């Protein structure tokens, strides 16, 4: 599901939370970048189990289901953290929480009469199209 | 509280919540607005608030259970709809 | 029907086949009545009366005459057409009550006791306890009022339908 590389910068820093503060690890966005004579070795050896670097309907569909596999299992994965934080194995991370409060806030209303109409429309747009 | 199905709010809800008559609820959004603790916008023609946003803030034990419920019904909806795609397109799946 | 040739007329006959088209009415079994009538010959319709009858009530109805109807209760060619007319009123007031349930919005009492042709107005609670649309008798009965979601599964099962068939090699 996720890349094999997890990034950590050690920062110390007197918690604004008021807690006790320890030296510890904080977690840094991470990527899978290559030069371009890189690529070319990368490619080569990959030539035998490639995919096409073109949307076929097949691999489209199967990298929707891929993408909710995904979902699926980031969610169980916070739901697991929920449940050990609430029961009381771990503390509360409060920017944890403040991150899922945002999510929980970010959710769309998809029953909305407004959003209901557009969406018809731009579906049998679609589907004339097709 | 409110979940982003119906956090339409109204001027008689707020008027229910903290002690004030429906003439200045207007007023008291417009502040929470500018101050930055909510987002979004106030129909007053049919005297509802709509909010698109709220300043998370730290929770309870009891607040993050709420929050472990609604995941579970989440993750299950997720499941459903997996099984449901893949066992239909079974036979295009690369 | 069978032996037709064979067999010579029976006088009487078209009592009976006459006494089964209005028993056919009162079960209300429309698709076999017009069967049989279609079945039966074109001019006894018209010359005879022990068909013409229960044709005339079966036209009466589906016009929608039901006071039409109902005043056809005396014009019973024989005695042997009895009731079957009470069949039949049953089946037309549960007619009229369909046309309740599919229209009038808002129906009140008196003028249900009027059109739903009733017994005693004692017993108006009739069809009432036992088709009961939840009436609710708020006074006026207010038709019980009896009469926006996305449905994303049954569209998402149509268009992996579309990209099978697109996909598949064939």
């Amino acid at each position: 599901l996720g890349l094999p590389t997890e990034a950590y910068i050690s920062v110390e820093e007197v918690h604004d939370d008021g807690t006790p503060t320890s030296k510890t690890f904080e977690h840094v966005t991470s990527e899978i970048g290559a030069e371009e004579a890189e690529e070319v070795g990368v490619e080569h050896l990959l030539r035998d189990i490639k995919d096409t670097t073109v949307g076929t309907l097949s691999q489209r569909i199967t990298n929707q289901v891929h993408g909710l596999k995904g979902l699926n299992s980031k969610l169980l994965d916070i739901r697991s953290y929920l449940e050990k934080v609430a029961t009381g194995k771990l503390p509360i991370n409060h920017q944890i929480i403040y991150q899922l409060q945002d999510v929980f806030n970010l959710l769309p209303d998809v029953s909305l009469q407004e959003f209901v109409k557009a969406f018809y429309l731009k579906t049998n747009d679609q589907m004339v199209v097709v | 509280t409110r979940p982003a199905n119906h956090r339409q709010l109204t001027f008689e809800e707020i008027a229910k919540s903290a002690k004030i008559t429906v003439n200045e609820v207007e007023l008291l959004v417009m502040k929470a607005l500018s101050v930055g603790l909510v987002k979004g916008s106030i129909d007053e023609v049919d005297k509802r608030v709509h909010m698109t946003w709220v300043q998370p803030r730290v929770l309870d034990l009891q607040q993050i259970k709420g929050m472990k419920d609604r995941l579970e019904f989440w993750c299950t909806d997720v499941k459903s709809m997996e099984m449901l795609v893949e066992h239909q397109a079974h036979d295009i799946l690369t | 029907f069978d032996y037709k040739e064979q067999l010579p007329e029976s006088a009487y006959m078209h009592q009976l086949l006459g006494l089964n088209l209005l028993f056919l009415l009162s079960q209300n079994r429309v698709a076999e009545f017009h069967t049989e009538l279609e079945r039966l010959p074109a001019k006894d319709i018209q010359t005879n009366v022990y068909i013409k009858h229960p044709v005339s009530l079966e036209q009466y109805l589906m016009e929608g005459s039901y006071n039409k109807v109902f005043l056809a209760k005396g014009n019973i060619p024989a005695e042997s057409y009895t009731f079957f007319i009470d069949i039949l009123l049953d089946t037309i007031r549960d007619e009229i009550a369909g046309c309740i349930e599919k229209a009038y919005e808002k129906i009140l009492f008196t003028e249900a006791t009027r059109i739903l042709f009733f017994n005693t107005p004692k017993k108006m609670t009739d069809y009432a306890k036992k088709r009961g649309w939840v009436l609710g008798p708020n006074n006026y009965y207010s038709f019980a009022s009896q009469q926006t979601t996305i449905p994303s599964t049954e569209l998402a099962k149509q268009v992996i339908e579309y990209a099978r068939q697109l996909e598949m090699i064939v």
